[PDB]
RNA sequence: ACUUGGUAGUACACUACU
RNA sequence: ACGAGUGUCGUACCAAG
């Protein structure tokens, strides 16, 4: 109701007004206090601002396009020689910036292991391995720094003789599960784990192995470090350019080849194969030998024996004492590992030292990858040992999961390429699948962009390779990938011209054939071959997605993300003085420019709807509560500014820093700084904490801060009310070579930037359904729409301009001249910039978007201020530095040189630095978003002003993503070169970028001639194109260990994505292997593990076990893309009535197959069978049983799976939260919980929501605290945790199963181990009763009640497979009328918020689909019996105990809504984009295609159906009115009629029409009802030849047909063959009262046209003409060829109206004579004849 | 949908469910495969395959024709074009007939003498009790089709109903993987196909 | 510096865009 | 030694003799 008066006296605005001009700041104060609700008109203001600012943006437009006759052509190409001189640049800077060694012995490991063959001889016991060790050690040959040591470990290991005494003492300590045992010269405490001897090894030899070689102890503690202890250097690397140095890369690489590339002498047997051998032979045969010569190989059992030795080196890691060591052992009888003692491994930031020993016969045989320390001679061979190695618990993740991305990258890089030899693959794949430093990641990342940048027409990677790029060369195989790296640079640019465009087939409706030809030219850039364009994108992408992610060290990482963003912004504070210029200066704005552009841009999206705010305020709950908003009361972080000592304080110390000591604490020791310290140390300090979105929400609402009002009111008082706003930051932690900052903020901050970002919103062209963080693949359609637009353009206009020439030409084919023609014919050009911004929030001119507020014409005065006063407060944030970064800066002792962060906090006087002008990463997407697209339509203004100089064609297509940008320029021109247009193109595309405040990064923009590169999207000149394999991949490097089931979908859902991306069936069916295969490896459920369930289960093998209870997927390739994890139910369904469904049936649709389920017998069943038929009617459609206690959970908290392993509670992060203080106070009580119970079942909606008022939410918060598993999702589950809690700790119960419907402590702690949940299940499963009848609601409501379910089968059941074809001509496509296959409208909440409240017409749903959506719940919930059996069960319970039980009756509720919400939620299936062979015109083009696509990996066949497969049903019959029918009989006739003219012969075309007619049907309906709708309709005059040739036609029918002459009637007694391309002959005729014409023609020549009228005077001639030809009729009239004229004539001429409107007149010779001759006399508008008129 | 429209050898109701063979180009139909026609063919005792394509229209149909676009990627287009006379759909089912069952005769010849030689006969006869047994997979109906096809074209309709199933499982095996493979034809990829199904079902069984 | 004993569950970790 | 790094860190911690 008000507005601001401060923000007009705010020194933010005050700074803003004053750097404007005068008129300016008028126009400025004038746009604020605009109402469109009460001026004349709404866009009264916007247009007085765009015309004062019209003549300046037309200035610009027209200096900035008369530019391009100042082009040189001489653009940036990335030629060799300018990638040399960058590469100079990169080493004088890359060796100024590092200290670079040049000797060898200063490598680090590029893998830290080493390996050696197994010994056939050899037994492999444990107790046999252990003897030949320990005698190996003693009889080392030599003298060296260790050589003592070694002896005397070997020594302190010898058993002798007592072997036997040995394995019974070591039998007796597991039974029971110290006191060492004397042995033989041994102190034994465990299998394998031994005590140091001080009597057989010397104390300065135990020292210098436990300090030098293991650096156990040997540092000085932090507290007694002084100023010549601390480390100043460089960082030493390894000269990358040097030749010795490539050299030795080299001769590592060859041995590793020489030695790893041999044969293990065993035979591949594996899960893998043992599992899917049979589908990926099937997929494609070569997969299958690939990967069965890769099992073959010694690279095979090297990473298999690395993965399974590191696992045993962490399985003991646990109880290590400061005197003893342990050896580790593993399926390879001559690799061990000592480990050497150190910290728990399971406790923080714990690592693990581990030396691995190999006894070989011959020397020279050890795979020594840089980490050999010495290889000596003992009897019976040698034995090398490698230097000691310290890991932490995510690269020890990395090195255990290698096998699975070693495989995948070795199938991924030798698929379908014979020229390429599988041993240099699997090379270079074992040495980026087993590195686990920033060494390789360091060159994965900038490659991508380099090779990409120097494959391009024109890019600017020589700035980049001199500036940005630094490689970070630590190992040797860093070294060699350098090397790699530079010559594909190298090579790029001159095999660029070896790339080929396939010929185009199109047909005037779609491209049949396009794309990039497939021939392998290109040279392979990581190995020796030759590779095709898209194998060399694949190579370019590829490893980049290798890397491993969180490498960095917080340590590190967060001083240097603080200086980045300090750096900024002291830069910004001391160098940039003008906000405004007009010269294109960095982080400025042009303002009139952009003033101009946003009322433009306003005025065209603005008028394009009359309810924008309506529609904003609808979209985005604005008048709702804000209880009803998502991400306000979600379990995201947010910050809190307050006093929090007691809750983060957790003898005396004295801080580090000699700045903070005060002269009472010198005589102390020096500490760790923790939150005492800092806060006593920090005068100016602030306290703050960081807690949960929905958590402070709860507190203020208790606080009365926020209340029941609409969620905009409040959200515009707080914009006044939130003055000083906070924000802290955090490491991404993402896998690229530098980290990124990411912001958090208060609520309040989340609020008003909620309101502002919904504004600009709706606005943008994005999306509303899809992330700025996670692009939807629909863009990969839209890249193709717009591409083939373009080509089109190509092909229409070049030739329109070049017909004349061709014709020419060609009479002269059967000379000079020729050459003289040919250079002046108008040529094409096609240009894609593909552009990123160069610090898109950080470098940003936000003092723009001030204007984006004033110019909107949606908001009110108030608004505008409130909103306004809120920016101006933002420009004042204050971003804190967080407390760890405070410590590491507090314990240094030295004062850096130049500290930034030092300088901008006051020599640490504060923790907060002002931040003006970088508005933080994501707080702006879409308002940053508009204003590029903004910028992109001014560039586009200008080369469309450019081009219209050179009178030529233009077609400029812009693509904006947050600040991805791709351009695509399509140019037809006779007059300058290609080179000068594009370079003019990109000198004003950076110009226009700089214009708006934005800039082009150097490092990711680039120029090409046929390749699209939008979000990791591509498009090959009209063929889209992504790399599958980053989500191959991605399934196998990122796993959150959430449990079997969970890891199995999630790595099941990643392989399908990346089979709706284009991926090769065999390729998919080994990544859906691995996935199965590293989630039995985690949980151990391998055959004969501990957890495996087939012994358990009544099955034959995994494959009759469902993947929920941790079985393996069995359904076809086509079930798992299009369902996903509800296929495997779906396919033994599909099994089930195959195999029980008589003879005379089993070819019949699968409605018809289900019909007679009713006919079958319980009693012959297999077990396995009724097994899984229990499974389904029970736990799927039904909550028997619960995978965990419900109390608290509500109806989304229930998932698929069934057996769920429990995972951390972390207390500290449940104490921070302020609600949860409450529910602790509220459970704790005497009668406070089962009160609040009482209250959820009087109010059961709070199940489903979560509280749309205060009182609710608050109610609903506290009781969802009982869930246990709520809290799990508040707590803190790293991954690196959980990996090693399935590795130490694999018996403990961990699973809270409960059987049937209620029938000192780890922080982990379940119930019941895997095995005994087995049991019970299997136990509680043979308690229930299957029946005829349940089955039959199993076939019901799991296939009959979902369209795409009995698609999907009818597909499987129906299919017949046809011939082989190539793939040329690949597209995207969804899956047309894919809405008649949804069985229910609204998302599944909304569903469950009706069905609870009862009400079709909630806040968020159409009244009309919803009463639909609740009419099939309830249908589901009444034919399966739910709430009569939970009545029952209810109604027994009780009388059972006599009184009512509150908790029986709510958990009986929650299982009731979490069943309806899980069958609502299996109806969805989100069928996205596919990229398949072929054009999908329906539902049943795209299931062939897509069936077709996924059977082989060399072609695709076609696949037709028996019968119908999208048969009619409840969503397909229904919601079809009579116009709907009518439309159908439509179609029927318009395909009948013209089939029957173009495939059957002429004597016998009305007889087979006549059968159509009388004996089929269409769509369900049938021909004769069809026929006698359209003849009893009012359209029957469109099928004249269907009434005449049947006999139905009348006289009226004729008359109704020749009295639409009153508006031109226009016919066309033939169609043209291409109407763009102008092909076919052109037979038209337009008629009306007493005027008609006729016309004949043949491609561009009309031959001639007959005009009959009744008063044959020029005058009726010209009117006539202009009555006629004006009408609709669809002849262009300009691209006919130009006829000359003879005197006494009449002609069709065209003249151009609106340079794309064109007038179509009758003129006669002297006319067009005088006119175009007195027209030349004074652009060049002339009448041009192009047909003769008879009259 | 409806019952099959029977003139001649060829089912038109058939022809209707082949999306691939309503091309309005005449190279196109002209250059496709037996399998793309097997589906027409349900002869039910026919000795000769021109009496059905009388049914067929005979006006003229379209025509690919290539041309170079002047642009700095090159590139041709291929457009349709109205045919001559004699391009029309019956002439382009005769010839897709007379170099298909030719293609396919000479890939499934099993002989020094021919395709109608009895030692062919014998083993064509071995190959579709093969699938009389054996519950027809996804690539066996194709072969039949095209088998029948040829012989009707040789003149022995009446030696494909008359086939006499001969069963001993193993002897399968051996006398197909010693069965020689094709390399140009379209069988270079289908009659493997068929093969490593067949092997890979009676070994399961 | 050395010996013995005792203690230790996670990076207490995490944003915007649905 | 190993991890990190042109930011001082990790390289277990505590007590006793
Ligand atoms: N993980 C993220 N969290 C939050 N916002 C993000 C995230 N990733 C991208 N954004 C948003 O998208 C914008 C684009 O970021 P992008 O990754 O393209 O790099 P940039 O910050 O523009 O810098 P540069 O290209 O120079 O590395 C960011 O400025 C930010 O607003
Ligand atoms: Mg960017
Ligand atoms: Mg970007
Ligand atoms: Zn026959």
């Amino acid at each position: 109701k008000t507005g601001c008066p401060e923000f007009w006296k705010h020194p933010i605005y005050k700074e803003f007004k004053m750097s404007m001009p005068v008129p300016e700041r008028r126009l400025f104060e004038e746009s604020v206090k605009f109402n469109a609700y009460e001026s004349e008109r709404w866009n009264t203001n916007l247009v007085k601002i765009r015309e004062y600012t019209k003549k300046d943006y037309s200035e610009h437009i027209s200096k900035s396009a008369k530019n391009i006759f100042l082009a040189s052509g001489f653009y940036k190409q990335p030629n060799k020689n300018e990638i040399s001189e960058g590469w100079t640049l990169m080493v004088e800077r890359v060796q100024d910036q590092r200290e670079i060694s040049k000797s060898l012995h200063d490598q680090k490991p590029s893998i830290h292991f080493i390996w050696g063959a197994h010994n056939p001889g050899n037994s492999n016991n444990a107790t046999f391995k252990l003897i030949l060790l320990s005698k190996s050690l003693q009889s080392i040959k030599g003298i060296s720094t260790y050589t003592e040591a070694f002896k005397s470990l070997g020594k302190m290991m010898d058993i002798g003789d007592k072997a036997i005494e040995y394995e019974e003492f070591c039998m007796s300590l597991k039974s029971k599960a110290l006191e060492p045992k004397q042995i033989n010269n041994a102190l034994v405490l465990w299998e394998q784990q031994f005590m140091i001897n001080n009597d057989l090894i010397d104390k300065s030899e135990k020292l210098k192995l436990f300090k030098n070689f293991c650096g156990i102890g040997k540092h000085k503690q932090f507290k007694n470090k002084m100023l010549e202890d601390l480390e100043v250097s460089k960082p030493k690397i390894l000269d990358f350019d040097d030749a010795n140095m490539y050299l030795a890369s080299l001769t590592m690489m060859e041995q590793s080849k020489k030695i790893l590339s041999k044969s293990n002498g065993l035979k591949p047997d594996n899960f893998i194969l043992n599992e899917f051998g049979s589908r990926i032979k099937d997929a494609n045969k070569e997969t299958y030998d690939n990967m069965h010569k890769i099992f073959e190989t010694g690279y095979w059992q090297c990473i298999s024996d690395f993965s399974t030795l590191m696992k045993n080196i962490l399985s003991v890691s646990q109880y290590n004492r400061h005197n003893t060591f342990r050896i580790a052992m593993c399926a390879n009888n001559n690799v061990f590992a000592i480990v050497f003692p150190s910290a728990d491994i399971k406790t923080k930031k714990a690592t693990v030292v581990y030396s691995i020993i190999v006894l070989h016969k011959e020397e020279e045989n050890i795979f020594n990858p840089g980490c050999l320390h010495g290889t000596f001679k003992c009897m019976n061979g040698y034995i090398s040992i490698s230097r000691a190695i310290r890991l932490d618990k995510e690269r020890c993740q990395r090195i255990v999961s290698s096998p699975g991305l070693f495989l995948t990258t070795c199938l991924l890089f030798k698929h379908d390429n014979p020229t390429l030899v599988m041993s240099d693959i699997m090379n270079f794949s074992i040495y980026t699948s087993l590195s686990i430093t920033k060494s390789v990641l360091s060159l994965t990342e900038p490659a991508r962009y380099m090779i990409m940048n120097s494959l391009a027409i024109s890019s600017n990677v020589k700035d980049y390779i001199a500036e940005k790029f630094s490689p970070y060369t630590k190992t040797l195989f860093s070294v060699y990938m350098t090397r790699l790296i530079k010559n594909a640079c190298f090579d790029a640019y001159d095999q660029r011209q070896r790339v080929q465009l396939r010929d185009i087939y199109l047909s005037d409706y779609d491209i049949t054939q396009k794309g990039i030809k497939d021939n392998r030219e290109l040279t392979s850039i990581w190995f020796p071959g030759s590779v095709t364009l898209k194998e060399y994108l694949t190579q370019i992408y590829l490893p980049f997605y290798f890397n491993a992610k969180g490498l960095h060290e917080k340590h590190h990482v967060m001083v240097d993300l603080a200086k980045t963003i300090l750096e900024i912004e002291c830069e910004q504070r001391e160098n940039i003085k003008e906000i405004w210029s007009t010269n294109c200066t960095k982080q400025t704005v042009n303002l009139k420019i952009l003033i101009h552009s946003l009322c433009k841009n306003l005025l065209a999206d603005t008028s394009r709807h009359n309810h924008l705010r309506n529609r904003i305020e609808n979209r985005n709950n604005f008048r709702r509560s804000i209880t009803t908003i998502s991400t306000f009361t979600s379990s995201k972080s947010c910050l809190k500014i307050g006093d929090f000592r007691k809750e983060k304080e957790l003898r005396k110390m004295r801080l580090a820093n000699p700045m903070f000591v005060t002269d009472e604490q010198v005589c102390l020791e020096v500490g760790h700084c923790n939150y005492e310290m800092l806060r006593n140390a920090m005068p100016n300090y602030t306290d703050y904490i960081s807690t949960k979105v929905f958590d402070r929400l709860y507190e203020l609402l208790d606080k009365k801060v926020l209340t029941d009002k609409p969620v905009i009111e409040q959200i515009m008082d707080m914009m006044i009310d939130h003055k000083k706003f906070y924000f802290t930051f955090f490491n991404k932690g993402q896998k690229t070579s530098k980290d990124r900052e990411i912001f958090v903020g208060e609520y309040e901050a989340k609020m008003c930037m909620y309101a502002v970002e919904r504004i600009a919103k709706e606005r943008c062209k994005l999306n509303p359904d899809e992330m700025i963080s996670e692009p939807g693949d629909g863009k990969l359609k839209v890249l193709e729409q717009k591409s083939e637009q373009e080509i089109r353009f190509l092909v229409e206009t070049t030739r329109q301009k070049n017909r004349e020439i061709d014709e020419a030409i060609e009479a002269l084919a059967t000379l000079g001249k020729i050459e003289k023609l040919s250079l002046g014919k108008a040529k094409g050009l096609k240009m894609e910039i593909n552009a990123d911004m160069s610090k898109w929030s950080a470098q940003d001119v936000f003092y723009k978007y001030f204007w984006l507020i004033a110019l909107d014409p949606i908001l009110y005065p108030q608004e505008k201020e409130r909103i306004l006063y809120f920016m101006c407060n933002y420009m004042d944030k204050e971003l804190i530095l967080p407390d760890e970064l405070l410590f590491n800066l507090l314990d240094q002792k030295v004062a850096y040189q130049n500290d930034i962060i030092a300088t901008m906090t006051n020599q640490l006087n504060s923790n907060t630095v002002l931040i003006k002008r970088n508005w933080l990463q994501g707080n702006f997407n879409y308002t940053s978003s508009y204003v590029h697209s903004c910028a992109m339509s001014v560039y586009k203004e200008i080369l469309k002003e450019a081009i219209t100089l050179l009178d030529g064609s233009i077609l400029v297509n812009s693509l904006v993503h947050s600040d991805d940008n791709q351009t695509s320029i399509t140019i037809v021109q006779d007059k300058m070169e290609n080179d000068k247009i594009i370079d003019f193109a990109m000198k004003e595309f950076e110009r226009a970028c700089l214009t708006f405040g934005c800039q082009a990064n150097m490092k990711k923009t680039y120029v090409t001639n046929c390749i699209k590169e939008f979000v990791s999207l591509f498009n090959l000149y009209g063929e889209p194109f992504s790399i599958y394999g980053r989500f191959l991949l991605t399934s196998v490097g990122d796993c959150a260990y959430i449990g079997p089931y969970e890891d199995l979908a999630s790595r099941i859902s990643s392989a399908q994505t990346a089979i709706k991306h284009g991926c090769p069936p065999s390729l998919a069916w080994v990544s859906i292997a691995i996935s199965h295969w590293m989630t039995s490896l985690t949980y151990n459920m391998l055959p004969g593990q501990s957890n495996d369930p087939i012994d358990y289960f009544p099955a034959e093998n995994r494959k009759d076990i469902p993947i929920e209870l941790n079985g393996v997927l069995d359904a076809p390739l086509s079930m798992i893309s299009t369902v996903g994890l509800e296929s495997g139910n779906l396919y033994f369904l599909i099994k089930l009535l195959s195999k029980y469904t008589p003879v005379m049936q089993k070819r019949e649709s699968v409605v018809n197959q289900i019909a007679e389920v009713k006919n079958w017998k319980v009693e012959d069943l297999t077990d396995n069978e009724i097994f899984r038929l229990k499974i389904l009617r029970y736990l799927v459609l039904d909550a028997e049983m619960d995978p965990s206690d419900i109390m608290g959970e509500t109806s989304d908290m229930r998932g698929r799976s069934i057996l769920t392993p429990r995972k951390f509670t972390t207390a500290g992060s449940l104490r921070k939260l302020y609600s949860f203080s409450k529910y602790q106070d509220r459970l704790s009580s005497p009668g406070g919980m089962v009160e609040l119970f009482t209250y959820l079942l009087e109010k059961p909606e709070l199940l489903v929501t979560k509280g749309e008022d205060m009182k609710d939410y608050m109610e609903s918060v506290i009781f969802r605290y009982n869930s246990k598993r709520f809290k799990e999702s508040l707590s803190i589950q790293n991954p690196a945790q959980l990996f090693i809690e399935q590795i130490l700790f694999s018996h403990k119960p961990v699973i809270d199963f409960s059987g049937i419907r209620d029938k000192k402590e780890p922080d982990i702690l379940g119930k019941v181990t895997f095995t005994e949940a087995y049991r019970l299940l299997m136990r509680d499963l043979s308690s229930l009763e299957l029946t005829n009848d349940d089955i039959q609601v199993i076939y019901s409501y799991i296939i009959l009640n979902d369209p795409m379910m009995i698609t999907i089968a009818n597909t499987h059941i129906l299919s017949i497979y046809g011939s082989p074809q190539r793939r040329m001509g690949m597209s995207c496509s969804t899956m047309p009328e894919f809405r008649n296959l949804k069985l229910i409208h609204h998302s599944p909440a909304l569903v469950l918020r009706a069905y609870s409240k009862n009400n079709p017409d909630i806040q968020g749903a159409d009244p009309t689909e919803m009463a639909r959506d609740l009419v099939h719940l309830k249908e589901f919930v009444e034919n399966t019996n739910l709430e009569e059996k939970m009545k029952v069960r209810i109604a027994m319970n009780e009388a059972e105990k006599g009184q009512r039980d509150i908790v029986f009756e709510l958990k009986e509720m929650t299982r009731f809504y979490q069943v309806c919400y899980e069958y609502v939620k299996s109806t969805e299936h989100k069928i996205k984009v596919f990229i398949l062979p072929a054009k999908s015109y329906t539902t049943t083009d795209f299931c062939s295609l897509m069936q077709g696509n996924l059977i082989k990996d060399k072609e695709w066949y076609t696949v037709h159906y028996l019968k119908q497969i999208l048969s009619g049903g409840h969503k397909a019959i229904m919601q079809h009115n009579a116009t709907s029918e009518q439309n159908i009989a439509f179609e029927c006739f318009k395909l009948i009629t013209h089939f029957a003219d173009s495939f059957i012969d002429s004597l016998s075309r009305s007889a087979f029409l006549q059968l159509i007619i009388d004996e089929f049907s269409y769509k369900d309906v049938k021909v004769s009802k069809l026929y006698d709708i359209i003849k009893n309709g009012y359209n029957r005059t469109d099928f004249i030849p269907l009434l005449f040739r049947t006999g139905d036609l009348r006289q009226a029918d004729l008359d109704k047909y020749d009295a639409m002459k009153s508006h031109e009637r226009v016919t066309w007694n033939d169609w043209q063959t291409s109407r763009h391309l102008d092909m076919g002959s052109i037979n038209l005729t337009i008629t009306g009262y007493n005027r008609s014409i006729t016309i004949i023609g043949e491609d561009n020549k009309l031959t001639y046209a007959e005009l009959c009228l009744t008063r044959k005077t020029p005058e009726n001639i010209t009117i006539s003409g202009r009555k006629l030809l004006g009408s609709r009729h669809g002849l262009k009239f300009e691209n006919m060829s130009k006829i000359q004229t003879y005197p006494g004539n009449y002609y069709i001429t065209y003249r151009k109206k609106d340079r794309h409107q064109f007038v179509y007149q009758i003129h006669s010779h002297e006319s067009i004579t005088r006119r175009n001759e007195e027209h030349m006399a004074i652009i060049y508008n002339e009448i041009t004849p192009v047909c003769v008129v008879n009259v | 949908e409806g019952p099959p429209i029977k003139t001649g050898l060829l089912d038109l109701t058939e022809l209707m469910k082949s999306q691939d063979l309503l091309n309005l180009n005449y190279d196109n139909i002209r250059n496709s495969n037996l399998i793309s026609f097997s589906k027409l063919i349900c002869c039910e005792g026919s000795d000769n395959i021109n009496d059905g394509l009388e049914f067929l229209s005979d006006d003229p149909m379209n025509f690919t024709e290539g041309e170079a676009i002047h642009s700095t990627p090159i590139f041709n287009i291929y457009y349709s074009k109205r045919g001559e006379r004699h391009m029309t759909y019956r002439n382009a089912i005769k010839l897709l007939i007379e170099r298909e069952t030719k293609i396919f005769e000479e890939a499934f010849t099993f002989s020094e003498n021919g395709f109608i030689s009895p030692e062919n006969l014998g083993c064509l006869e071995a190959v579709v009790s093969l699938i009389k047994l054996l519950k027809t997979n996804e690539w066996s109906t194709v072969i039949d089709k095209c088998i029948h096809i040829c012989l009707i074209k040789n003149g022995m309709d009446h030696m494909y109903h008359s086939f006499d199933v001969p069963i001993n499982w193993v002897m399968f095996r051996e006398f197909i993987n010693s069965l020689p493979g094709t390399d140009i034809p379209p069988w270079n990829v289908m009659t493997e196909n068929f093969k490593k199904k067949c092997i890979a079902l009676i070994n399961s069984k």
